[PDB]
């Protein structure tokens, strides 16, 4: 009588296939509006930084605000060429896919800026602990697309010797920690490795990725409890493109608040930073680092993006959402919004894009063509089943002994 | 009626049926919803009744698992999801410690009547996290009790079984099997369930008993314990070699059905178990434990087990890790023999 | 050279054996500085009621401030009742312990105000979700002390047949969740049973409770993800006694944050309470109550309290914090602050005080006489053992037929 | 030099001596840096090695892990702790999808050398969370190696041993075995190691190979396959029956030492599994299925298992539930019986 009947709340994504998403839920600003606080800023004095948008580029392509100082032009031609070939490489891999010659892919279009424009801003020694979905990140550290295209292939020359499914590559030498398809998991280990260079006096730091969805998952809470609890020197980065395979960020706990603010919550600075503006990825990126190995404290950035490909090669979003979104979303083409900036600035030009297009275009060919020489799924040129059962310990033990001799 | 369906659309079908029976019966998990599951397992659900009964998860299995142990003890009957077989570690401890022991401590004042429904198996090029089999990471578990379909008719009849059952129920379903039955030949390229036996599903409400496991090729030789995708294989098998083996499907892992199994054993003299699971501590430990017990004196042969290796689910080698109609057979030959 | 050698950070209280403890950490507030807000406040507007303190009764034991409206002096009456009977309680099950006539056991001394005030808020058909420290629930709802010694005991009287250690009680009658060993468990299970009585549209609420500790759980996070992302009616209660066994609150994550502000980062309307002002209690729990019941939300309340005994009858808090540490508490004791205020008002005085103890030293004397007379530790008079295979499922299956046929 | 030590203080030592030997060595948990542990055994390695070395953890097991397992990426060698094995279970997924896989999935490139004391086994009042033994869910997993000592020289030298091990190691710790040795009679109360055999510990450094097993009592009527506090219980068993049963202690779970028990039963002729953790799916079932694989022929009777009920760990009705010395003389009579 007194009470109305409680109702059970699920968040819908205002966009679905016939539809047209209503991009308002983005809390967006304009370019340069965001302050930039100082590197020893306290986590609590970040809150509204949490609940805004660091971004530089404005709508013309000018930069805009303190995000905007101290940014050497070569490292954003350095950025182009990184988003680019990732793009590109992207484009190959999925073609690559539906001729039957990749078993999977997951593509990274629209988000090409994030990973490269911090592994722009750290160190080679720097360990990332990336998804499946920071492959720009390889890109920007100039990993051989040969041994890349291997991994994807499962070839006689793959360095996982075939024993792990396309894309969950894995680059000591790129700092670049080996991809594990349980989600969250690498969040934690993450703050770990962070935690062992505080511990043995180093001035290595670690970057640590997850997505909007995988936020939920119970190891991202745990990363940034130990993030916090000991001050380790980490970059803790959710990458919100607002989807989880069908799920739309809202499910994932955003409706009404941001990722960033979880951060400021556990006691960690926080930035939520124009996901698809390179200058600010760069330029949040490098403050974030030298927080860090100045000693400073961990730091949480959510990068608003947009996840424009399918899921996978498995997917196909024109399931659940409207087939045009990305044309819509506000903050546009990172690729597109960099060459805008990168030519009225003088420091790039159609003809350099034109050709740097071509030459990654060859590029990826090439390695492409020099991959297949080691094998195919349609070859039987794969990695030896001896191999197999290598690894599993340090020592082949016994009754693996027997398990290899049985075959 | 009748309709002809996959395991798909009989696991659909089975919540589907379920979910108009019982007013507590609730369905949710990862993409679930209104995407009606990576799997097609749940399309139309929530648009026919709703999201309060039907609704997408965030990605978190022990919140997923842990709001349902919630749910129960209010009384609901919650049939929930989780994308891989190899995804349920997170909720470990949900399930250990709480889902299988709440009817035990609370001297049955709280339940837990949920169903788990986890796609497992390999065989499909899915790698590490895309195709183990982790059924002994609870049949271990008092409380719990696991079953695994081999068909659409079982599928959905032990699905509404197992949603109606007041214990705690972990429902595998190998996917390998989504669409068509599987023998381990890659070679010859597979047809769906429609050209098959056992596709034939009633519409409506219907039970395949749990603790009943199935006959599926009656012989004299060897008795065949196994489940899944592997009693495609075993049955296959059988032929190739030519040895009359018997193959059961345990269908419910565990508890089992222990009577057909000593039966069938106690006339033949020699069995060989056979799962897609590693091989140590796997099932078909407990399954060679249970035959030496009952079955010593009518052992003509020492026990075998043709399972996966002791290894993580490789991406490359799949053919040569999944238990084959090859390395089934010459199982199959090495018991028969003197 | 350029940077410094980075360095783990491991917190410490301020506190050991053979100190004082530096209690100014405790982000405190004065009595009736705190503002009441209305139950429909957005969540994202608690962010600095999450960072100060909700406190009613001053100094002197009056009732100060927006909190102090609408309150029944009978209910306090029950308040102190509630208290009273805990504290007697616990203390008279530690010398149980100690005479070997019970197993284990754990003290709420000095948390007594906490459980018993939200019990006095919600009603018996709100099912609360409680750690094994809220005992005072149990008191606050008059469940039968033979009852709950008899379980203490593992009786031939035991409710739960001897299966379950001492204290881990299981009340479904007076809406108290069967007690877990595993930490943090109950917190997502809390969420659920509300989300259950969401989805049935009924008006019953969920109340669930976790210690400062175990928020650094997995199950934690859960819990107010699927709270916030379903608006699910609960009172999410988070008890900061300052410890955890051994460890100082600050290894959980409360060095410069609070847990209520935890909330607030998942969007979740929160409070930061003082746990020994039981008029606060009382009315910060009615509050998050009346939002529940509404439709309006879930609620985070930090309780600010102190552990005063003894983490269990098996520690020595003497190894690990000063042995005057309770003295030294600015929130001071709840029954003695209440008793104060509640003279004060003219609604108690000495002498129903020295009355209501003798008579709760009675009944417990009476209920542990009435428990022993069903077996203890040394008469072996206890449970079945063939009750022991009952209840695992709801069946007693073949394999557990044959089991206790072999016993 | 050698001093007369605890489990405990043996464990202690164990810690003290690789803290020193291996700067790299680290080790954290809950409770386990100031006050040193709630077993006591870290007391003084905190103050010894300061804060950086030795420190206070979060409640949190996956986090616990999880930050080894990144400390271990980096190159340190985290000795790390989960106060009762009753609650490893939340870092399931940490340690079966993470530490176990780490060096096969990077082939090589990233390797996890970790160490997990989880104090393990009932027969003191624990009840469900305080005393069960959840071997069987750590020696299914590929990657993973599960020791569990029965002595204070044992306890050291096994210790020492998986710390050094390169392979992730779960270190079991029988708490009932912490003060003393145990029978399983309550009856008779409990005597220190001072004055039983193996707690003469060297001071310095040492190991126990790893992957070997130990004869407790030489015998030649029956192999008895058992490890933790059930070592001294068979030892009892064997001396209230008469049988002359050969007592082996495994030591490593998993891998073992194929060959001491093989070797063992092909002499006797006859195997009894004894174990705490529950019958079904527990790690006895493996060692059944072993057993009979390699010894089906000299074998002169079924292989008996003795272990806990499928039931959760009750507090009561303990000494009903824990296999005492008349439960495995029983056992150890039935073997004997033509």
């Amino acid at each position: 009588n007194e009470y109305a009947p409680l109702r059970l709340h699920v968040p819908e994504p205002t966009g679905r296939p016939g539809c047209q998403t209503d991009f308002s839920y983005l809390r967006l600003n304009d370019a340069g509006q965001a302050r930039k606080p100082p590197v020893d800023v306290d986590a609590a004095d970040t809150a509204d930084l949490s609940y805004s948008l660091v971004r530089v580029l404005d709508e013309q392509g000018d930069a805009q605000g303190p995000w905007a100082e101290d940014i050497d032009p070569q490292i954003l031609r350095q950025g182009m060429r990184a988003m680019l070939k990732t793009r590109i490489f992207d484009s190959r891999m999925v073609v690559a896919q539906r001729q039957k010659k990749m078993s999977f892919y997951m593509q990274s279009l629209g988000e090409e800026a994030i990973g490269s424009g911090q592994a722009l801003a750290l160190n080679r020694t720097d360990m990332c602990f990336p998804t499946y979905r920071q492959q720009s990140i390889l890109m920007a550290r100039d990993v051989s697309l040969v041994e890349m295209i291997c991994q994807l292939l499962s070839n006689e020359r793959d360095p996982l010797k075939g024993r792990q499914l396309p894309i969950m590559y894995s680059v000591r030498e790129a700092g670049f920690f080996t991809i594990s398809g349980n989600l969250a998991t690498q969040f934690v280990q993450a703050v770990g490795w962070a935690m062992a260079s505080a511990i043995k006096g180093d001035t290595k730091i670690a970057s640590a990725w997850i997505g909007d969805g995988a936020t939920a998952e119970s190891d991202f809470h745990t990363a940034l409890t130990f993030a916090h609890v000991y001050r380790a020197p980490v970059i803790l980065n959710v990458v919100n493109n607002q989807w989880a395979i069908s799920t739309f960020q809202a499910i994932a706990g955003g409706e009404s608040t941001t990722f960033a603010g979880r951060g400021v919550g556990c006691g960690i600075a926080s930035l939520r930073v124009d996901g698809n503006d390179f200058v600010a990825v760069y330029a949040a990126s490098r403050w974030a680092a030298e927080r860090a190995r100045r000693g400073l404290g961990p730091s949480l950035i959510e990068w608003v993006t947009y996840r424009a490909g399918p899921h996978s090669t498995s997917d196909d979003p024109s399931k659940y959402r409207p087939a045009d979104d990305w044309s819509h979303f506000p903050l546009g083409d990172p690729i597109a919004r960099l060459k805008q900036h990168l030519i009225k600035i003088g420091h790039w030009s159609e003809e350099e894009h034109q050709a740097t297009t071509a030459e990654f275009e060859a590029a990826v060919i090439a390695a492409q063509k020099e991959a297949e020489q080691y094998g195919t799924l349609a070859n039987g040129h794969i990695p030896s089943a001896a191999s197999m059962f290598e690894d599993v310990y340090k020592e082949m033990p016994d009754h693996l002994r027997r398990q290899r001799q049985e075959l | 009626a009748t309709t002809t369906m996959t395991m798909i659309q009989a696991l659909r079908s089975a919540m589907d049926v379920m979910l108009e029976r019982d007013d507590n019966v609730v369905v949710y998990g990862q993409d679930v919803g209104y995407f009606g599951g990576v799997f097609r397992c749940t399309e139309g659900l929530q648009t026919k009744y709703g999201k309060s009964r039907v609704f997408d998860a965030p990605i978190s299995e022990s919140g997923i698992v842990g709001t349902a142990v919630g749910m129960g003890a209010y009384g609901l009957r919650p049939v929930v999801e989780i994308q891989f077989a190899d995804y349920f570690y997170p909720a470990s401890d949900q399930i250990v410690s709480e889902m299988a022991r709440l009817r035990y401590r609370s001297a049955g004042e709280f339940i837990a009547p949920l169903t788990l429904r986890m796609p497992c198996g390999g065989g499909i090029y899915g790698g590490q996290t895309h195709s183990q089999s982790p059924e002994a990471m609870f049949t271990q578990v008092c409380g719990l009790r696991t079953v695994m379909p081999s068909n659409p008719y079982d599928a959905k009849g032990l699905l509404i079984a197992s949603i109606e059952c007041d214990d705690p129920v972990i429902f595998l379903e190998p996917k390998r099997l989504y669409n068509g039955p599987f023998d381990g030949h890659h070679d010859r390229p597979v047809t769906p369930w429609s050209k098959h036996p056992h596709s034939a599903v009633p519409d409506g409400y219907y039970t395949v008993p749990l603790d009943k496991a199935a006959i599926t090729r009656p012989g004299n030789d060897v008795s065949v314990l196994t489940y899944g995708t592997t009693v495609y294989v075993a049955q296959v098998a059988a032929e190739e070699s030519g040895v009359d083996a018997e193959v059961i499907d345990l269908r419910s892992l565990w508890p089992l059905d222990l009577d057909t199994i000593v039966e069938s054993v106690k006339k033949t003299g020699r069995c060989v178990v056979v799962h897609e699971a590693t091989r140590t501590c796997g099932f078909g430990a407990e399954l060679v434990s249970l035959v030496q017990e009952h079955c010593f004196h009518h052992l003509e042969a020492p026990i075998e087990r043709v399972t996966g290796w002791d290894t993580p689910y490789p991406h490359a080698q799949e053919w040569a890790y999944f238990p084959g109609p090859s390395r089934v057979g010459a199982a199959l030959k090495k018991v028969m023999e003197v």
